[PDB]
């Protein structure tokens, strides 16, 4: 509810110290937007050379175990990508400590709607609800200068029918689907601008966090292209080439492709695996393979030069492969491909799509590394984000390309296991929604991680609708390995095929805690987003029988 | 002769729109297929050649040598309609013309099979490896692309020149089939393009093959006579059958 600038310059005046700061400022959780977001952040505090302390949190349970434990001289605090759900006032609870209190917590969020509890009563924030919605968001408004602080027998029934007047459509708010707004990062670099800081790496960590989230939605990313490409505009390494030069050498506009790792792997496998075309192209049907190579064979490209690694392609291939596509993808629906897309080129290296770099990143994530054995693998998690922070640096690229060969790799598990599944057709059509389980399925250590499980999601929410007449449907999905019938069931979204009339707002973050209040079966949203919950296979079944029933959508 | 460019005018009609058990162009779906399997080789039926008009059947078994390569070309004129492109692949698709009867065995053959395109069968027998004929000639400059031969060559340069693989394979005819009393006379079989590596030893196999000849080829020294050789350069390749 504030000026960026001026929240910026509080965060200032609590901060430098001696011993000082001290502040953390937590980056969470596994979305690749709080990377994007608490590096560009980082840098902006070494800029200033202010010390910090950088927690990677991974379970919303897991953030009490921290707060509660470890804080004596820090009165700025900083957090990233939780709190726009549940308050962490009651959740932490604060006990006000000295107005002008002492600490401020800085939260980040992305999501929404905002707690209640949290824009209104000032106390550990210092909201970073702007500018978003704003809005109004005049429900929130009536939340609460109606609410507080509330003949006389009509006036006191006059009085409580008002109350519950407000109840109502307050009722209406909160409970609500988890949909962001922007990207935190895009906020972060709104703030940044405003202290004056054009830096290149950090506009590229601005690109790298709008194009976190395309996989899923846009959904006003659609309309940020001007806030960015204006910004690429803002700049430039120089008027002409004057090639290349080794330095200098940065990010460019290029038509881009939702096709998967054009540049760092071979065609055919590109294709082949990409995410959009696996739906329209029936890939998974040997029936509908061939159409593959009837594309091919519509470009005149070999299924021999298809097969090479993208680096050694022929030259005259490359200087049409922005034309062939025109002149082809165009007769197979497959039109909507080529974005205006932002790539950053090395130089000697190589050069990096935007996207692809951001499949690097999500690869590190879950690989390349009774509680007891789930805290030491969230804590395998926890390393292994270093691991993934790493490869955002410039300065270590041989590290960056143990990501791709891993990227790669998981997408032809999670391909292969794809098409494992609609073979048997293990779709669930029922009757309100969508709804799936793996049972069974090879190496499901690669499934553990949530993320994992929101591409494989993606991919097969993707894949069953084109559309594919009628009715999206949002997809269930479930897997086990270990740590005794753990079965981690995430939530999912529906897809629409470049043409998005609503935002449709997931409903299943309020249908978990509904049954959460019920008879709460062995359900678990330990992981820190509204869509992803655990469940025992001994209470699954009852958990899905109480999920089909009642249907809030 | 440029009367024969004229048959070309017929023959692609043959070679698209014609259609067979109640519409859906057969030749239409084997352009498709290679098309995407793009293995080059076109395959056209006798049996639908020979039923739309004999006068073409005719020509197969009179001088199939100049009229596969009118006809091939053709081919690659319909390809290239229906898909705009392959001038980057492989730019010459020899068609492998299924079942020829005849059906003339090994140890019946003439001089009236010279030049006449016949089918062959029989048992392979081991198989040379796979060595790279000159074929097409092309250089830099520096007189221009010299065509050598099937197989002759006379009367070498290289810069860019387009090999394709050669193999020799010699069949022998099937030990089964074998009149009492006669030993198994045998023919050279050369094979082209993608036909190689399609037979193996032990292995009966069907061939179209046509009979050739050159050159004396050589004996001159224990014949007594001006004697050829036998070779049948091949065209297609079926198992058994």
């Amino acid at each position: 509810i504030s000026q960026f600038s001026e929240a910026y310059n509080k965060i200032l005046r609590n901060s430098s110290s001696h011993s000082s700061c001290q502040l953390v400022i937590f980056v969470s959780c596994l979305n690749i937007d709080a990377l994007c977001a608490t590096k560009m952040l980082s840098l902006l505090f070494k800029k200033q050379l202010v010390q910090s302390q950088i927690v990677p949190i991974f379970g919303y349970s897991e953030l009490r175990r921290h707060y509660s434990q470890l804080d004596d001289n820090i009165n700025s605090l900083l957090l990233v990508g939780f709190g726009g759900v549940i308050d962490l006032e009651a959740f932490l609870e604060i006990d006000p400590q000295e107005q002008s209190f002492r600490r401020d917590i800085y939260v980040l969020d992305a999501h929404r709607p905002w707690n209640l509890d949290n824009i209104f009563g000032s106390q550990i924030i210092q909201c970073f609800d702007d500018g978003t919605v704003d809005d109004t968001l005049g429900e929130q408004k009536e939340a609460y200068y109606k609410l507080l602080e509330l003949n006389d027998l009509s006036k006191r029934k006059q009085r409580k029918k008002q109350i519950h007047e407000y109840e109502g459509v307050l009722e209406e708010y909160y409970s609500q689907g988890t949909t962001v707004v922007n990207s935190i990062s895009a906020q972060i670099y709104s703030l940044l601008s405003a202290i004056g800081e054009t830096n290149l790496s950090n506009l590229w960590l601005n690109i790298l966090g709008t194009t976190s989230l395309d996989i899923a939605y846009a959904q006003v990313y659609n309309r940020l292209y001007p806030l960015l490409q204006d910004e690429v505009k803002r700049l430039t390494p120089s008027s002409r080439n004057s090639v290349k030069t080794p330095d200098t050498l940065t990010l460019n506009i290029q038509p881009d492709y939702y096709l998967f790792l054009l540049r760092h792997s071979s065609l055919y496998d590109s294709f082949y695996y990409s995410n959009y075309v696996n739906a329209k192209l029936s890939l998974w049907n040997e029936n509908g393979k061939k159409r593959l190579h009837k594309m091919f064979a519509r470009m005149g490209i070999p299924l021999s030069t298809a097969q090479e690694t993208w680096l050694y392609m022929d030259h005259s291939i490359k200087r049409e492969l922005g034309i062939i596509f025109d002149k082809n993808l165009d007769r197979y629906g497959l039109q909507d491909i080529i974005r205006d897309g932002f790539v950053r080129t090395l130089g000697y290296r190589g050069s990096i799509s935007a996207s692809e770099f951001v499949e690097a990143l999500t690869a590190l994530l879950e690989v390349g590394n009774s509680a007891q054995k789930l805290t030491n693998l969230r804590k395998r998690w926890v390393s292994n984000f270093w691991l993934s922070w790493d490869a955002l640096d410039d300065r270590k690229v041989e590290l960056l390309n143990r990501g791709i060969q891993l990227a790669q790799d998981l997408q032809r598990a999670i391909f292969n296991t794809g098409v494992a599944i609609l073979e048997k057709k293990l779709i669930k059509h029922l009757r309100i929604y969508r709804l799936c389980v793996l049972q069974d399925g090879p190496d499901l250590d690669l499934y553990r991680n949530p993320l994992t499980l929101l591409r494989l999601g993606n991919w097969l929410i993707e894949c069953c609708a084109e559309s594919e007449d009628k009715q999206l449907l949002p997809m269930v999905l479930a897997s086990i390995d270990e740590n005794t019938d753990t079965y981690l069931v995430a939530g999912l979204t529906p897809r629409y095929p470049r043409g998005t009339k609503k935002p449709i707002l997931n409903n299943f973050s309020m249908a978990f805690q509904q049954i959460t209040a019920e008879t709460d079966a062995k359900v678990r949203i330990d992981n820190f987003e509204s869509s992803i919950i655990e469940i025992r296979r001994e209470d699954l079944s009852p958990f899905l029988e109480k999920l089909t029933l009642s249907g809030l959508l | 002769p440029n009367v024969s460019r004229t048959i070309a005018r017929e023959l692609k009609s043959f070679l698209l729109e014609y259609t067979d058990e109640t519409g859906r162009s057969v030749y239409g779906a084997r352009i498709r297929t290679l098309g995407e399997m793009n293995s080059e080789s076109l395959e056209v039926n006798y049996r639908h050649l020979a039923e739309s008009k004999a006068i073409l059947a005719l020509f197969l078994a009179k001088c199939p040598e100049e009229m596969l390569k009118i006809f091939d070309l053709v081919a690659m004129e319909a390809t290239e309609l229906h898909y705009p492109d392959y001038a980057r692949i492989h730019s010459e698709i020899h068609v492998r013309i299924s079942d020829f009867p005849t059906i003339y065995s090994l140890r019946e053959l003439r001089e009236s099979n010279l030049s006449s395109l016949v089918r062959v069968t029989g048992v392979v027998t081991r198989r040379t490896g796979v060595f790279p004929q000159l074929k097409y000639v092309k250089f830099n400059c520096l007189l221009g692309p010299f065509f050598q031969d099937s197989n002759e060559e006379i009367r070498v340069n290289g810069e860019k020149t387009v090999y394709r693989n050669y193999q020799r394979v010699t069949l022998q005819e099937a030990p089964g089939t074998v009149p009492p009393g006669r030993l198994p006379r045998h023919r050279e079989v050369i094979l082209l393009a993608d036909l190689v590596d399609v037979s193996k030893p032990g292995e009966e196999v069907e061939v179209t093959g046509i009979y050739k000849n050159n050159y004396d080829g050589n004996l001159n020294a224990k014949n007594g006579f001006p004697v050829f050789a036998t070779i049948i350069e091949a065209n297609s390749i079926k198992r058994r059958e």
